[PDB]
């Protein structure tokens, strides 16, 4: 159940590499 | 037996005092 | 067009009616204790 | 036992009274502005 | 008895709590601060550093 | 490629955001809320615990709950069409097959819901510090409608989804695992209602030290939606707290993680404790106090107090509580106290 | 044994508790 | 050798050791009584 | 075999900028994960059988 | 701040929608009444009836006491005019 | 599965990783490695404890 | 009392190992010039 | 520099320094074994397998 | 650098690093195996819960000696 | 062989895989009538 | 000297005081002072307590056999009731610390101190030209102390059913309310865990949402708080790029974009929900229990079809039946 | 603007309204039910 | 055997506590710039 | 406040560590038997 976490975490640092230490401008959102 | 015949009017009434001031527009 | 706070109001007043019909059988109905 | 009620009674006395004479002492003055 | 002690409790209490807050909104209505801290007079600022 | 039309599709922004995670979450999150509403309001818990559990049969909003199966089915997944329903709906029903289906269906609900966010997160670039964060509800879930009673002897044993049917799960792990003294519980309680307490005190520290944006007293229309400056001076704010309580944050980025720690940690703990209390290796006793206790009949905690109180809920609960046993108890057995 | 190791655990946070209030790292303002 | 081009200093500020502290502080008075027993 | 294993970490240790974790390509450290998984999935179905 | 829905203030304002609504929200209404008061329901669910909890003499529970044949003891259970 | 784990390791020697997937599971990035290696590892974990 | 023998040096090897970890990196984070 | 928590990310790309690493603990995992074995060894009773 | 005698022998092994297949490659294929694992894995779920009986199979500490 | 748990088996085997058809089956239809760029 | 009187008034309402003691603080600080002092040396020291008097003394310091969890003070003998017991009301210590003593000059103590608490969180504020209303937050968590220790108390008739100065002892505190009050089937305590859970779930929230919405100002392997500087102008999280997810994990109009709106809600729901906690063991103080649904919905010919309400009731008995074995005499407790 | 009818969140909105009104008339059924 | 149940620990505080200075002072010394 | 111009560096070189470790355990090799007497 622990490892699950570690998974989590893992996985999300994995994916989100590039966003990790913060994120950068612009003003898009609500609109395709 | 069944007075629920009262609150019904006096529960409309509220609106109604108000209701009536939005067709004679005036002073909300 | 309805106005807005007609809608609300009877809406409003219909649920207090549904939810009060609730409370009601709750001295009358299987949930009594009687 | 019965000295002891009376020291905290004195005691006691003194904080309130440093209480009621602090507020008294025009404490809405002590502020940034306006006063 | 229980129902009015109950019900009258709480209706104490809240207004011990109404006194609190509109005791404390009517010092800082009075000396005008009552809306938030002046942008450019901020008044930490202008006091010594304890650290 | 229909793969990226597909996905276009999915990923086009709605007034619901549906996603690829929404083939997973939407449906079982839906069913699962449905089951429950269904059972609420229809199934019965006779033929499975001996209670009424609808408004059918006359329960109210915190008395109703969708109970667990009987004690017979075991760790059954009880399948609809299944050894035990049959294919038959109607029986299916009457042996708390409804259980099974929120709990797994709810189950994969959560997941789907985790991966919405982490779904999310990517798209709009940002962080997905609220896909960790929602693990701590997760692994609750888990450990207590899954992993404990998967340690006991059946499904019976886990809690009824109902707001009446929760009390007694709590007043039974205080009862039988004496809960409350489990040091993992301790921290978890400790978790939130300490994050309970950085809520509130988060709050009404950034209400009553912002700046003045506005000539209106209902100072809500004066915040700048583009960022720009801060809207409250956080220097008066530690400067506030580290003369009324002597430490202050001073670090918007640690204060904010600091409400994201507390509060997930300590749900974390107590899935641990939770986890033990399905092999039963609870936290019940202290050793040394119980030896003392035999020897000398004039030693009196208020832990050897608590003790007498479990024996009693214990004794007067499992009779109705635990059919299953055919449990028969006596006058002249049930443990009192004087007059009581 | 028991009460000593207990009393000093607390003793221990009382003392931390101290440091922390008035040997904490000066809250230095924007030249940080 | 080759000095190893990889590492980095590490760091631990006065609050974090602090926080920390407590933490291990606070956990052995919350365990010590199961550890007695 | 674990002091064998301790021997092994020590070695690994100094001698860490061996040409085998550099890529022909970029001159820099990279380790081609793919291929990898294979080799070892290969032993351990391999030894897996054994058993 | 807008996607391609229509506004919710228009629609729950538009006479259209309650012209629809004024006769599907009843219709529905009524036919969950309908639901319970033909006592449907209590067969949909195999709920029990008020006078079907117990035997007339009976006081004990028909609890389910084996998986497998859990579906035939049930049914066994209504047997007994319960 | 010792016989299916010597074939599929073979496959994963000289078959190579699809780009869409490389690009997706984000390959040649160790930290991914660990990320399914946990998953699978708490896995096994789980079934171990119940049987 | 009827206590555990280890409850003594286990609580002891949990208070100091972890806090003389972290003593050892904020004295030698301390320590660091400029 | 790198937090507490952190200092084991000074092997993200260092295969060499990384085997090290995973070999101390494979050596730490197999001391264990073999030692905690000795520990049973010299506490179990064979006098009774019933 | 520093190359070795094990480690020449070795590098052809760890040289193919950026090498991917082109487009969506094998996976259609993986999928398939991935579709009849998880179905493989239901199966003896079923087993060892009891939902999916088999004269044959007595999933007990019987059928044991 | 083929026993009534078995064939259940297969009924929910087979139930299943008709809802992640239908799914599936209309979503890559409405995917393919409107996305243009 | 301008005027000892007046420099006294300047140095209390000092706001350069590393600690501000306030003119509130002129009572706090010696107030919470006795008290701690007395607790840590009753909690280490203390002979057993007679709570129930009924002669039959519960030793709950570490010095006589109790260790952290276990151990308490614990509460006035039930002899004394609601009856002022100061130490210049006994013949001796001795006396005073078998009746509870100590007790009754902690609760006191600290009441008043932490009340005085509550009004420096005022009094600093105005020095400091802040809003106030942080203290009307406190007075949440303040109004439960209040309840457990002297409301619940005065209702009851006797300081010896206020809840005791330990862990065990709160649980104690606890189960026999619930059997007493069935608690849990309380209106009032319910929005209690609604504000907890709430407010530790929307902690985790608002926690999470910013802290993912930090904008990049550190390297990949440095710390990602040192991207703030202590005293910043500009705002250190992009609110706009929070909103925008949340917005979307949910629905845009469920989704909070004033800061302002945000953190109300944030102090608002806690502060709320622990407000009517705090009601509901002062209401319950009064005898004013929780739902009684026990024997409600029954057959057609009168049998009592049980609920899990009855479920509840089973163990609610065992712990009234079980609970201070040798205190009762007579069929009903009714004190 | 034109907006359409019948869309995503059409469908979502009325897999909860349309149950809803039918349980909440079951139940205000159910408030008759005697024995 | 029938040894000093304050044997572990004092072997143990002895070891420690006089290690953990050392350590903390060599530590702080290698992290200083140049 | 003025910062104390009284203060200097502390140094331990690794050798020092080497041969204090050293000290300290063959130390406690030697009074643990006693010790557990
Ligand atoms: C995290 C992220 C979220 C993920 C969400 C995923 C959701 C999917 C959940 C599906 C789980 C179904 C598990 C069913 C189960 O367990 O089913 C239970 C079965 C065992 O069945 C139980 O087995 C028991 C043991 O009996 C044994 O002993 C008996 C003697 O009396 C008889 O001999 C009997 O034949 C023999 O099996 C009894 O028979 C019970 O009646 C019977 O229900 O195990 C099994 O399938 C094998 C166990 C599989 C391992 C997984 C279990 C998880 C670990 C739990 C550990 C508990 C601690
Ligand atoms: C994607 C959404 C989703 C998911 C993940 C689930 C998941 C689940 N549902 Mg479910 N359900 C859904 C949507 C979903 N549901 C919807 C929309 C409805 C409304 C119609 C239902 C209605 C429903 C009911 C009424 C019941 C479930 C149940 C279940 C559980 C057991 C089902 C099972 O055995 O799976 C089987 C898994 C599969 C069929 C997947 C197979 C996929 C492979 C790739 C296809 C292969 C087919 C091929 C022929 C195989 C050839 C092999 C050869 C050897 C024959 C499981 C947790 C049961 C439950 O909760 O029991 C307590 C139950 O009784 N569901
Ligand atoms: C499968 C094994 C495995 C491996 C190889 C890693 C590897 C890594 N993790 Mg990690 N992790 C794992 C499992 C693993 N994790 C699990 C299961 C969890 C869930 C609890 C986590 C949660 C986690 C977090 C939250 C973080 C990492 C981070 C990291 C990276 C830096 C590690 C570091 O410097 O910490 C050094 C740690 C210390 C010096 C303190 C350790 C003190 C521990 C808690 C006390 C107990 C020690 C004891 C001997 C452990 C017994 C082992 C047990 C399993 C038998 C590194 C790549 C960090 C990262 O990504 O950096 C940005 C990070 O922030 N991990
Ligand atoms: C020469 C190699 C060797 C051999 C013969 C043994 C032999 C043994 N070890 Mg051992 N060990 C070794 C190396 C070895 N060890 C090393 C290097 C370490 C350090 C990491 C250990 C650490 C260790 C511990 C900690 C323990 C043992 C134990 C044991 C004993 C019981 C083994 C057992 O139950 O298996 C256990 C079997 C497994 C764990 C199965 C693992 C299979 C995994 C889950 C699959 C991995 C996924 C896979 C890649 C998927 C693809 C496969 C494909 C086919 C599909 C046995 C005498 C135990 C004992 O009694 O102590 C003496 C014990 O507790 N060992
Ligand atoms: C698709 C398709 C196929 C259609 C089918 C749709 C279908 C059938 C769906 C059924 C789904 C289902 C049964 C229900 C899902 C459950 C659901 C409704 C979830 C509950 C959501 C809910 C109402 C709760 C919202 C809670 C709420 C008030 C928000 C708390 C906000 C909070 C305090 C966060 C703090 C915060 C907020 C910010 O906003 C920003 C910015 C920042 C900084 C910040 O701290
Ligand atoms: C579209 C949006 C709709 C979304 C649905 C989401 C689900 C909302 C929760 C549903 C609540 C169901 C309550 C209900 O049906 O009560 C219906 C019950 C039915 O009432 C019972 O009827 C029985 C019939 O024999 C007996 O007469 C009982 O005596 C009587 O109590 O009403 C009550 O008495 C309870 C009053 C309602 C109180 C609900 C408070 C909910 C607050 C919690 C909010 C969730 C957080
Ligand atoms: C009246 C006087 C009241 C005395 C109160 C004593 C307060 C205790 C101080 C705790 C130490 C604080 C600390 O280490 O962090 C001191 C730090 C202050 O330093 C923080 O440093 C961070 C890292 O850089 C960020 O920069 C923050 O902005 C900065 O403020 O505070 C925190 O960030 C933590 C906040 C939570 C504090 C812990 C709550 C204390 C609860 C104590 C309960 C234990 C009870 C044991 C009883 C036995
Ligand atoms: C997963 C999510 C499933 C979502 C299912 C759809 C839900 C439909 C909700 C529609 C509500 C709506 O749009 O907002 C109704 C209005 C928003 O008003 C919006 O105004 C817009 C102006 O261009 C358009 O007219 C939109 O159509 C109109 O909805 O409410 C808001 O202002 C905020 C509502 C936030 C509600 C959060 C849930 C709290 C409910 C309170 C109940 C407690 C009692
Ligand atoms: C009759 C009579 C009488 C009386 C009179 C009076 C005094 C009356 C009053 C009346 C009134 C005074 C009424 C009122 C009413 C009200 C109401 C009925 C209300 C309602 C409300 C609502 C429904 C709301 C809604 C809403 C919501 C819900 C949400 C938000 C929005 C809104 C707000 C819109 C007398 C004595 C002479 C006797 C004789 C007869
Ligand atoms: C189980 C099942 C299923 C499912 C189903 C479904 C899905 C259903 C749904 C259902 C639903 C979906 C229902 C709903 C209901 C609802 C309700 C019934 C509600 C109510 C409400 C109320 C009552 C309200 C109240 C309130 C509140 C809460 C707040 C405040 C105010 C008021 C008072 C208003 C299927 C078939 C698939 C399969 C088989 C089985
Ligand atoms: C070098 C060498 C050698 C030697 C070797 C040796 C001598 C080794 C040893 C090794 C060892 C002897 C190792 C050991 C290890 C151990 C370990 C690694 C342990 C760990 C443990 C743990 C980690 C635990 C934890 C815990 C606790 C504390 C409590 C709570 C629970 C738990 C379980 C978590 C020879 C001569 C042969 C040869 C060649 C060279
Ligand atoms: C993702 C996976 C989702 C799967 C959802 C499957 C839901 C449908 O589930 C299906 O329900 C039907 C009744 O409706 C059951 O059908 C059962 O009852 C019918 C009559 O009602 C019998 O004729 C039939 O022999 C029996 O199997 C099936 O056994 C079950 O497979
Ligand atoms: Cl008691
Ligand atoms: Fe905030």
């Amino acid at each position: 159940l622990l490892f699950f976490f570690g998974h989590i975490w893992h996985g999300a640092r994995t994916l989100f590499r590039d966003v990790f230490s913060g994120i950068d401008p612009e003003l898009s959102p609500e609109q395709v | 037996i069944a007075q629920l015949t009262m609150i019904a009017m006096i529960g409309i009434a509220g609106p109604m005092i108000i209701f009536l001031l939005a067709v004679r527009r005036g002073n909300l | 067009r309805i106005p807005l706070w007609i809608v609300a109001t009877v809406a409003g007043m219909g649920v207090i009616v549904i939810v009060g019909l609730f409370f009601y059988g709750a001295y009358a109905g299987l949930g009594s204790s009687l | 036992m019965e000295t002891l009620k009376i020291t905290v009674y004195i005691v006691v006395t003194f904080f309130v009274l440093l209480f009621v004479f602090g507020f008294l002492s025009g404490d809405p003055a002590r502020n940034p502005k306006r006063k | 008895r229980s129902w009015l002690a109950t019900s009258h409790f709480v209706l104490a209490f809240f207004f011990l709590v109404g006194h609190l807050w509109h005791a404390g909104r009517a010092r800082a209505a009075a000396a005008g601060f009552e809306k938030g801290i002046d942008r450019e007079s901020e008044p930490v600022l202008s006091m010594p550093s304890l650290d | 490629g229909w793969f990226d039309i597909l996905d276009d599709w999915l990923k086009r922004d709605r007034f619901v955001f549906v996603g690829w995670s929404g083939i997973l979450l939407f449906p079982c999150a839906y069913l699962a809320l449905g089951g429950w509403l269904t059972g609420t309001t229809f199934v019965t818990s006779w033929y499975t615990h001996g209670l009424a559990s609808s408004y059918l049969e006359g329960c109210n909003f915190l008395t109703v709950a969708v109970s667990t199966p009987a004690n017979s089915m075991g760790h059954s997944l009880l399948l609809l069409w299944g050894p035990e329903a049959q294919g038959d709906f109607t029986r299916w029903c009457q042996l708390g097959g409804l259980w099974t289906f929120i709990a797994l269906h709810g189950a994969f609900g959560l997941i789907g819901f985790m991966l919405r966010q982490f779904e999310i997160a990517r798209l709009v670039g940002v962080r997905p510090y609220n896909a960790i964060a929602f693990s701590a509800p997760i692994a609750v879930f888990v450990s207590v409608f899954l992993i404990y009673p998967l340690g006991q002897s059946s499904w019976f044993f886990a809690p009824s989804f109902g707001v009446a049917a929760i009390f007694r799960f709590l007043l039974f792990f205080q009862g039988f695992h004496n809960w409350t003294l489990n040091p993992f519980h301790m921290m978890g309680v400790a978790g939130v209602l300490g994050g309970a307490l950085l809520c509130a005190i988060h709050g009404a520290t950034v209400e009553n030290t912002l700046f003045q944006d506005g000539e209106g007293a209902s100072t809500f229309r004066a915040f700048n939606p583009t960022q720009a400056e801060e809207t409250y001076s956080m220097v008066t704010a530690n400067r506030f707290w580290s003369q009324i309580f002597g430490i202050a944050f001073s670090n918007k980025r640690w204060l904010h993680f600091f409400m994201l720690f507390v509060p997930v940690t300590g749900l974390w703990m107590s899935a641990i404790g939770v986890v033990g209390l399905a092999l039963n290796l609870r936290s019940y006793d202290f050793i040394s106090q119980e030896i003392r206790a035999a020897e000398d009949p004039e030693f009196e905690t208020f832990y050897t107090k608590n003790l007498l109180l479990n024996e009693g809920i214990r004794a007067w609960m499992a009779p109705q509580d635990q059919p299953h046993e055919n449990f028969v108890f006596p006058e002249e057995v049930l443990p009192r106290g004087n007059a009581l | 044994m028991e009460t000593i190791t207990y009393v000093f655990i607390f003793a221990c946070i009382i003392a931390l508790f101290f440091f922390a209030i008035f040997f904490r790292e000066p809250p230095r303002i924007t030249k940080k | 050798m080759e000095p190893n081009p990889n590492r980095q200093p590490v760091e631990l500020n006065r609050t974090s050791l602090y926080l920390g502290l407590l933490l291990i502080l606070v956990l052995a008075l919350l365990f010590s009584s199961y550890f007695f027993n | 075999l674990s002091g064998l294993l301790f021997l092994a970490a020590c070695w690994h240790w100094v001698y860490w900028d061996l040409e085998l974790f550099r890529d022909p390509r970029t001159g820099e450290p990279a380790l081609d994960l793919p291929k990898m998984f294979g080799i070892h999935l290969f032993l351990a179905g391999l030894l897996c059988f054994g058993f | 701040g807008t996607t391609g829905e229509r506004p919710f203030s228009d629609i729950i304002t538009s006479v259209r929608y309650w012209v629809i609504h004024s006769i599907t929200i009843p219709a529905l209404f009524i036919a969950g009444w309908l639901f319970v008061s033909t006592g449907l329901a209590y067969d949909v669910f195999g709920t029990p009836r008020p006078d079907s909890y117990y035997a007339q003499e009976q006081r004990s529970i028909p609890l389910v006491t084996d998986r497998f044949e859990a579906k035939q003891q049930v049914e066994t259970f209504l047997e007994q005019l319960k | 599965a010792g016989i299916v784990g010597i074939i599929a390791g073979l496959f994963h020697i000289l078959v190579r990783p699809p780009q869409r997937l490389y690009k997706a599971l984000r390959m040649g990035n160790i930290e991914t490695v660990l990320s399914s290696s946990i998953a699978a590892v708490f896995f096994a974990a789980f079934v171990v404890a119940g049987t | 009392m009827e206590v555990n023998q280890l409850g003594l040096i286990a609580t002891a090897l949990f208070v100091l190992v972890p806090s003389v970890f972290l003593i050892i990196l904020y004295v030698q984070t301390e320590s660091q010039q400029k | 520099g790198l937090p507490w928590y952190r200092v084991h990310t000074v092997l993200i790309n260092d295969p060499g320094r990384l085997i090290a690493a995973h070999l101390m603990h494979t050596a730490l995992v197999a001391g264990w074994a073999g030692s905690m074995a000795l520990y049973e060894l010299a506490t179990f009773d064979p006098s009774d397998p019933v | 650098a520093r190359r070795t005698w094990l480690g020449d022998i070795l590098r052809p092994l760890n040289s193919e690093y950026g090498k991917v297949a082109p487009g969506w490659g094998t996976t259609p294929l993986m999928a398939v195996f991935m579709g009849l694992f998880l179905v493989f894995l239901l199966i003896i779920l079923e087993i060892y819960n009891s939902t999916l009986i088999l004269d044959g199979v007595n999933v007990s500490w019987k059928a044991l000696g | 062989t083929i026993t009534p748990s078995l064939k259940g088996f297969f009924i929910g085997l087979l139930s299943g895989a008709v809802v992640l058809g239908l799914t599936f089956a209309v979503l890559i239809a409405i995917s393919q009538i409107d996305k243009v760029q | 000297s301008a005027n000892l009187w007046e420099r006294f008034c300047n140095w209390v309402t000092s706001t350069d005081n590393r600690l501000y003691v306030g003119w509130f603080g002129v009572i706090m600080i010696p107030t919470l002072l006795a008290a701690t002092i007395c607790f840590v040396i009753a909690f280490i020291a203390a002979p057993p307590v007679d709570i129930d008097g009924i002669r039959e003394p519960v030793s709950g310091s570490l010095l006589y056999g109790n260790n952290i969890i276990t151990g308490a003070v614990v509460p006035s003998s039930n002899a004394i009731g609601l009856h002022f017991y100061p130490i210049w009301e006994a013949a001796s210590l001795d006396e005073w610390l078998y009746n509870g003593g100590p007790y009754q000059l902690i609760i006191f103590h600290f009441l008043l101190g932490a009340s005085c608490y509550m009004g420096r969180q005022w009094e600093l504020s105005y020095r400091l030209g802040m809003r106030p209303w942080i203290c009307v937050a406190y007075s949440a968590p303040l109004a439960s102390a209040f309840a457990v220790f002297l409301i619940y108390p005065i209702g009851q008739g006797s300081f010896s059913d206020g809840m005791p100065l330990g862990i065990s002892g709160t649980f104690n505190f606890m189960i026999v309310f619930q059997a007493e009050h069935n608690i849990l089937m309380h209106p009032f305590h319910q929005l209690g865990v609604a504000g907890v859970f709430g407010g530790a779930l929307f902690c985790a929230m608002h926690g999470s949402l910013v802290t993912s919405s930090l904008i990049r100002e550190t390297t990949e392997t440095e710390s990602a708080n040192y991207g703030y500087k202590f005293g910043q102008e500009e705002e250190t999280y992009n609110i706009v790029a929070a909103h925008g997810y949340f917005g979307r994990l949910i629905f845009q109009y469920a989704s909070f974009n004033n800061s302002r709106s945000l953190h109300f809600f944030l102090a608002a729901w806690p502060v709320v929900g622990v407000w009517f906690t705090a009601l509901g063991i002062s209401t319950m103080a009064f005898n004013l229990n929780g739902f009684n649904f026990n024997h409600s919905v029954i057959d057609a010919k009168g049998n009592v079809i049980n609920t899990w309400a009855d479920i509840i009731n089973r163990a609610n008995l065992g712990m009234e039946v079980m609970h201070e074995r040798n205190a009762h005499n007579f069929p009903l407790d009714l004190a | 603007v034109s907006y359409p009818i019948f869309t995503v969140r059409w469908v979502a909105v009325h897999t909860l309204a349309v149950p809803t009104i039918f349980f909440l008339g079951a139940i205000a059924a159910m408030q008759f039910i005697q024995r």
